[PDB]
């Protein structure tokens, strides 16, 4: 509670939101853009490096990737039904 | 877009959109076409703004 | 071995360019040259509800 937004990438942020409880995104993705691999102006691996990431995005091993790496889940408790009651819920009530 | 405009939204995408090739639409060029820089950046700044 | 449609226009010059819904992959950008992807798609699986 130092910081009251953090404005980052959407991957990085989901994967923390999804990791930590305490966090959560907001939504509406602004700026849609993608992670490139960055090389010079004038290289030889300009083409063949954009064909290998594009047969790795055609099969499943992107999806791999996610899968491994990003798509991995903790405790979210994200829904859009209302929330049930607990124990410190209505704890007063059993006090009283 | 057709789920968007679908009459009744009685069709949807599974997986709450979920995208499998997760390629994007592009502007073929010729190989080596002197247009595919000045394109590529045009592109970039309108996403940009 | 003989590319038909927008792809097959930009092959074999008879368009400098193709613009429209144009899904980027492996052959394609092989035979041709993309620009950025300027829009988002992919595989997807459309069911009624
Ligand atoms: C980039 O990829 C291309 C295509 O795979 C490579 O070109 C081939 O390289 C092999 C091995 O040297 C040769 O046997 C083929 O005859 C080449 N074909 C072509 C189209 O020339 C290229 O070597 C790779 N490396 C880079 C960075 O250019």
């Amino acid at each position: 509670n130092k910081l009251h937004a953090f404005i980052w990438d959407s991957a990085v942020l989901e994967f923390e939101a999804s990791q930590k409880c305490d966090l959560v995104t907001t939504g509406e993705l602004f700026f849609r853009s993608g992670f490139g691999i960055g090389m010079r102006k004038d290289s030889p691996w300009k083409q063949n490096v954009s064909l290998s990431i594009l047969k790795s995005h055609e099969n499943g091993f992107m999806e791999d990737l996610d899968k491994t790496w990003v798509r991995y889940q903790e405790c979210d408790s994200r829904s859009n039904a209302p929330a049930t009651l607990t124990f410190e819920n209505m704890a007063g009530v059993f006090m009283l | 877009y057709k789920a968007g405009r679908d009459e009744g939204c009685k069709l949807v995408t599974i997986g709450s959109g979920y995208i499998f090739a997760t390629t994007g639409y592009g502007i073929a060029l010729q190989k080596g076409s002197p247009w595919k820089r000045q394109i590529d950046l045009a592109l970039l700044q309108f996403v940009g703004d | 071995n003989v590319w038909n449609g927008m792809i097959g226009e930009v092959v074999y010059q008879r368009a400098v360019m193709a613009v429209g819904s144009l899904t980027i992959n492996e052959e394609r950008s092989e035979v041709v040259d993309f620009s950025v992807p300027f829009v988002e798609t992919g595989i997807s699986v459309m069911v009624s509800r």
